[PDB]
């Protein structure tokens, strides 16, 4: 199990 | 080189066997080449390490340069696996850390409060305590998400 | 100011809705007092109106030796009926730790309070469907974030 | 369109807030219709969002006959509870008259409709602190302002 | 459910 | 005519029978008048016999300046002890609304108000069981059909 | 002399 | 009892 | 009635405060008439007195044909100095189309008129601000609301 | 049409050629929208040839709530140097004030504006002594003739 | 001051 | 350039 | 409804 | 300190000298005020002399919950021909955040605000090179620098 | 000019 | 570590996209040191890949006194046409100051930059419809976030 | 560490 | 009342 | 390459 980390900045 | 800057329990209080879902938010400055290591861990002992319960892990890539954040979900604690059932009760620890080609860079402890419904737990010394007929579903926990101790460890990162 | 509180413990967290307060308190009083600190503990009903508060119980704490000390305070939980909906037990709610003398308020420490129901998953709901969950009281646990208490302070005449 | 709604009387008006609505509705059918008519009353909780919409009670009619009809739409009253506040029953609220052949909306009424508590003053009044109102719904009376109808038609492929 | 009063003239 | 009335709005309604009636009255004047407008409220006690009209109040109003200006008309409620009998409150009665300039009525605005008790339900009764009702008058509110009225103009000698 | 609204 | 109107337009 | 206007027109708009009037009227006559039609414009100094009037200028009409007829009525502007307060000119104010047969009054069409000022935001001031304004009447401009004139009627005895 | 203008008052009347236009539009909205209103005001510098029209101003308006609703749109005057020739400006030009959903326009209300420069008698001059008027431009006024729009109404797919 | 007034038909 | 409208009624 | 409290050094 | 300012975010930075200011303000209250909270945004126009100050704008925000809310404050730009001379604009220039409640000032934010001009490097230069610098004001550019804020308190009488 | 705040927590 | 930056500042702030960086660096040198400090400058083209790295310029500084010292760093601006897409100027973008002793990186300083082109707001935007701008880079302003920076030491052998 | 709110 | 990153 | 001023 694996994911993309969401961008917060910028 | 990867620094958190927080981590927040969504879900708190918590049925004791309710999933842990914290978001955890930390900033980059290099698009390293591999994933963050994630794992959670409940220390079922205090004492000894053979009672430790890696409860789960997940992997969070590819990382850019910025400030990235992400939810991790992990399982609840095995209540089989602990030494007796009554040490659910009080205060007991999860560690959370993060690794780096499997080197650990971060750990952040957090102490976690456990409740029964019904029970009194303050007015009580460790032999009331273990003489608890403990119904699991009636247990819920707390994390003192507020007072995390952090610990850092210098590893090789794309050097 | 006379007394400061230096520190609030909350001794049963988590605890159902219905469990009492207790909170372990510890303040400093720099010269000694002539009347007794009145202690109370006030439950928010509503964000927008302060007429659904409820005054959970009021404590009286003396005579005030000079230095640092410390009491339990005990108080009931709220009564359900004075809610203006009974899905507002639900998400994060406010209670605020008072204290007076001689009938006047010179701190007050409000905590924000998260509240629980087993079974449920409040954070991937919208308000609208929370405002449809049946509520089983005794099914609702509450956790007092208490490391972030909100100070407000008073001035008043003490002894003078 | 086949269906077109000549008129809509409010019978009990005013009423209590937590009284059924009745409408006598009457509508012109111009060709015959195989299925029936499907009515519906929504009762708006939110200007800023149609998730605390309330779909009151549905109403199917049938079989059409030809010509000049009507009939008695009774729908039950909102539930309180699901109100984004309590506070929001008062004042100027709205609710949407509907109807739908197959599924299919054709035509859609809202009408505006006061609400007034006893012994309150809303005149008076500013938004603070008429969100600091004690609600007691039991004294909360509505009128439906019947004779200002907010019609809006839509396209539907009826028999067709 | 219910069917509608007819009404003329 | 040399005095218009553009708009009449009742504040308060629906509203209990006892709460007085607040107007918000606009109206239009060519030329700047010598006189005071006097304004009157009546109530229709019975529709058969006039002896039973309740002046509810007057108001002068004035002095009236060129252009669209507009007041507050309050007024008292009707007093239950006049009316021929107590359960004739109920239904549909009437209020005249009225304009005089130097004694003699220049417009008078009608307007149908309807009478709802509660938890009765007036609709299934007959006028044989209406009356064996027990009006308690601290349960009845009115609203006013304040978009349906019924005008009537008098030709009046103004400043001439 | 309808209300405005 | 007497008032002043509250003018509108002008 | 035996003359009716059908439509007046101002041919110069807006205009400089200074700057004559010039209104197109048209107007219908059932029968023919002995006398000739007396016009005449009125600048409308205050709104709560009729004294600071103006009769800005008058015009004999005639010959009457039956029929629609039609002239050009042009009027000297107002005189600045008649005025109450220098800043009476600005916003809204009021002229009187007026017309008579012999000294008789039959028709009297009010009009609003639109004031501004060069450089001056005048809805963004509250009235005593406005007083405050270094009127410079060079710099200002009028705008007839010609589209909603404000007819009164008057009986007289024409030709009998 | 679920969405209608209600009115469209012009707040600067009359006011100097290269004054903003302010328009203060009252609109009613059924449905809660997803999306902003986009309005745009449109000076029309050839009658015959569309590529001199100037789009002055735009403005997004939302989110939309339920009701009845207004706004002020402050949009900027016509670019002089964009006009085929400057003579162009004076007498009768036209706006045109309109509404999209979505970048698809729903509504386009359209307004005669009357143009005039000062000391010029503009209806004596035929077309040819008008171009070679010296056009002053500080010295051009509008108004607007607001009293008498022409609506367009166009069918556009809303939020279904 | 005085003049005649100009007819329109129809 | 963006706005939230007024509301007027209710 | 009445306490003393305790206190409390060093 | 019954309210505190938890952040203030310039949305649009840099930005033109004459785009308007966008602040996202987040902020904390314990009690449900009765009053609107009163922000003000103002260009110190002279560092020495307060008469050149500009109140750029005004917002209300209410009404006032219990909790941590926040919203937009957009506000004018600044109006060059109020300031002293045209070159003031360039370099280090100041504006102030303040709030009042009940008409009193409770906090004022100062910012410094750098402002630089296409094609003119500014560091190279002193005061009289500066002075002699042709402002074409579309040329300018600002940066609030939104991390270093000075902050000041007033004590007022709330609700209290 | 006025505008009700939004909530951020609660 | 013979070598600590005590502070930066930017001097051309905002600046154009294109305008060079103008950095004063002070910093503190223990031991002294046979070898010059090489300073470099580095604007990050993309988040997720090294690849697009613009080492925009490099400075030696030397020799090195020991103590407090100051100089100026002046680096070109980014080159456009090194992008993934043009419009990854827009936004916040990283730059990393850096020093090496003898091509050893002993300290690296991040700053995020602001960036922001005229006419557009880049907050009303999402992702898609920022990729779609067709950006004139000439009117493309940044704003360095100099109180923000992000430091990373590194363990070199100095002089031994 | 700590949480944001 | 720093901003937020 | 320069050389630095001390402060």
């Amino acid at each position: 199990k694996r994911i993309a980390p969401t961008p917060v900045y910028p | 080189i990867v620094n958190i800057l927080s981590v927040n329990v969504l879900n708190n209080p918590a049925k004791f066997s309710d999933p842990y879902k914290f978001e955890i938010t930390f900033e980059c400055l290099e698009p390293l080449k591999s994933d963050l290591e994630w794992k959670l861990t409940y220390v079922g002992s205090a004492t000894s390490q053979s009672y430790d319960q890696i409860l789960d892990t997940l992997l969070v890539g590819p990382i850019p340069i910025g400030i990235n954040k992400f939810v991790f979900e992990a399982d609840p604690p095995n209540i089989d696996l602990l030494p007796q059932l009554s040490d659910v009760l009080g205060v007991t620890v999860i560690l959370l850390s993060c690794a780096y080609e499997d080197n650990e860079f971060v750990r952040v402890g957090y102490y976690v409060n456990n409740e029964m419904e019904g029970l009194n737990l303050q007015e009580m010394d460790d032999a009331e305590i273990k003489k608890v007929k403990v119904d699991i579903s009636k247990v819920w926990r707390s994390i003192l998400a507020e007072k995390p101790r952090v610990t850092r460890f210098n590893i090789q990162w794309d050097n």
